[PDB]
């Protein structure tokens, strides 16, 4: 199931992403103040693909058939299709460090849908205040707020 | 497999520095922290740093943030720590060990948590003191059981091997740890005790060998 | 930093025992916490991870709980191979942080140290130094003193000592002292003599000889 996530990381910025995709670190909020889900190619994506149903479920590599592939995410016929698990959004990292978003875990504009990467993904929501939410088939997943 | 092979076990000068390798196998070398972890003698475990291979990340405790570098090649999976300005107090025996990463701790499912692996550890000495071979005194014994051994002093580095009879002897036999002189050299004693019937027929002989020198002294412990 | 402590920091227990070790940390860490054991020579055999998980391959009597800032590893009963040292370690924060170690040691009855003293042979005594030893064979608990008297004064600051780890079969132990004067101190005094306090002597056995 690991070799399932795509490992493309390649800081040629400099920016450091990569450290939060294994340790939970110090979230940088300083510096801190509409694209269908398709299919996404595997080699521009680095770490894991989340995707809401709203409930937070990862997508693994696939091929452009939807069989499972094991080459994180290194040859180019990976894919991950994220049109197959359809409100309804998903996000992932690139390459070279961006949030990469279509439609994300944004239920509203004030508040996200929790999974464990949304720090990663979105280091300016740290202050923000979590819940639970339940709602109807039923979904039990966690949503932070301001 | 899953398996981590250390060594390198190397004397070094104060001021020198000291490159340790750890041949990595049997997991994807990328994905988990490659730590290194050290043991003072008789002292605790002290961590020093870690390296996630994939993208070089590299974190170290404070106390080493000035002396110590670790290095991934990801092309033969060996993670290497480099300490320098090296001080006594770095002796040590250096462990590299496995530890897992929050890639790991999430979409996994595999078990296996903390520092799973652990290699076998590579001894370091940093002392001023010049290689030598030690000096064998007898501990004879005294004028119904008695007791005898061998004084084997003044030696560097560790190790020193002791043996009697040539290893026919091997019940009754103690042989203490080495305690570091404050001339900077080590010495240590073995003994072992015998009826003191058989004193004067049996024969007894310490078998000292201190390959860092290459030396090798045999002596008989016989009493007056 | 995170400040692992444990608790007891040394522990005598025979074969069938239930052990409890905690491990204290300076704040709370989420229950990501290891447990290792460490025979003396080996390097550290994992054993627990998250609190509670047992690691790969380890026996069904090591268990761990706790919670919070405060954790604990229990052994259902304890078996030959389970006595070495136990370590925790919190994997929370950065730095990683080990505890001080616990040393879970063999009980038995108190038995006493057969004390034996070694003049310095003549052959050392040419390269100008004495090293009078004094041995301690075969005794439990490990707690001893050896005190040195030279023409009945008590030395301090000239002797070093060395015990080994407990035996594999009488689970005992053994200690040397050796007390360290040049030729020229050594050849002032006559009377050589160790005294050795333990605990399974009823009076203090002393252990002498002179020059010659
Ligand atoms: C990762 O995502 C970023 C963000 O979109 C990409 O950076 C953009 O690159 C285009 C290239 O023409 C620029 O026009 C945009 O201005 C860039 N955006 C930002 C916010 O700087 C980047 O190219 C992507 N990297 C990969 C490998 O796909
Ligand atoms: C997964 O990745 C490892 C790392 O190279 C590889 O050895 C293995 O063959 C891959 N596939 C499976 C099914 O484990």
């Amino acid at each position: 199931h690991i070799n399932r996530t795509a490992l493309n990381c390649n800081d040629s910025l400099q920016t450091g992403f990569i450290t939060s995709l294994f340790y939970a670190k110090n979230v940088d909020s300083s510096g801190c103040p509409p694209r269908p889900c398709d299919v996404v190619s595997a080699r521009t994506v680095c770490g894991p693909v989340y995707c809401f149903t709203p409930s937070p479920v990862v997508v693994g590599t696939t091929d452009k058939l939807g069989i499972p592939t094991y080459n994180w995410g290194e040859n180019e016929t990976d894919v991950f299709m994220l049109e197959s698990l359809r409100w309804f959004g998903c996000t992932w990292m690139n390459s070279t460090g961006f949030t990469k978003t279509c439609g994300g875990p944004w239920i509203t504009p004030r508040c996200l849908v929790d999974y464990p990467y949304r720090l990663w993904h979105y280091p300016c929501t740290v202050n923000f205040t979590l819940h639970k939410v339940r709602m109807f088939i039923e979904h039990r997943f966690d949503a932070a707020c301001n | 497999q899953v398996q981590l092979v250390q060594s390198g076990a190397e004397v070094k000068k104060p001021g020198a520095s000291v490159k340790l390798s750890c041949k990595a196998s049997g997991f994807t070398f990328r994905i988990y922290a490659i730590s290194w972890v050290r043991q003072a003698p008789g002292q605790g475990l002290e961590w020093m740093g870690e390296i996630i291979p994939l993208g070089g990340i590299t974190n170290y405790a404070q106390k080493f943030q000035g002396r110590v570098t670790i290095t991934a090649d990801t092309s033969t999976s060996t993670a290497y720590m480099e300490l320098s300005s090296l001080r006594s107090e770095d002796t040590a025996v250096y462990y590299c060990a496995r530890g897992e990463t929050k890639m790991i701790t999430v979409l996994a499912g595999t078990t296996g948590g903390g520092l799973d692996s652990w290699g076998q550890g590579t001894l370091v000495t940093v002392s001023s003191a010049s290689t030598k071979g030690p000096s064998v005194f007898p501990l004879a014994p005294s004028s119904g059981t008695a007791a005898l051994g061998c004084l084997v002093k003044d030696y560097f580095p560790e190790p020193v091997t002791v043996s009697w009879n040539s290893g026919a002897l091997t019940s009754g036999v103690h042989t203490f740890p080495a305690v570091l002189q404050s001339s900077g050299l080590y010495s240590l004693s073995s003994v072992v005790t015998v009826p003191s019937s058989s004193l004067g027929t049996q024969t007894y002989i310490c078998n000292v060998n201190h390959k860092p020198s290459n030396t090798k002294v045999d002596k008989k412990v016989e009493p007056k | 930093d995170i400040q692992m402590t444990q608790s007891p920091s040394s522990l005598s227990a025979s074969v069938g025992d239930k052990v409890t070790i905690t491990c204290h940390a300076s704040q709370g860490i989420s229950s990501w916490l290891a447990w290792y054991q460490q025979k003396p020579g080996k390097a550290p055999k994992p054993l627990i991870y998250a609190a509670s998980s047992l690691q790969s391959g380890v026996p069904s009597r090591f268990s761990g709980g706790g919670s919070g800032a405060d954790y604990t590893l229990t052994i259902s009963s304890l078996q030959p191979e389970d006595f070495a040292t136990y370590y925790c370690q919190q994997y929370d924060d950065l730095p990683r942080t080990f505890g001080q170690g616990t040393k879970v040691e063999i009980k038995r009855t108190v038995a006493a140290p057969s004390v034996f003293i070694f003049p310095p042979s003549d052959e050392q005594l040419k390269s100008g130094t004495a090293s009078v030893v004094c041995l301690l064979n075969n005794f439990y608990p490990r707690e001893a003193k050896v005190q040195w008297k030279v023409d009945n004064a008590l030395q301090s600051g000239n002797s070093q000592e060395s015990v080994t780890e407990q035996d594999s079969k009488d689970s005992t132990y053994s200690l040397s002292s050796t007390l360290t004067l040049s030729k020229a101190d050594y050849e002032k005094h006559k009377v050589y003599a160790c005294e050795v306090t333990h605990q399974g002597l009823s009076s203090p056995v002393t252990k002498s000889f002179n020059r010659g």
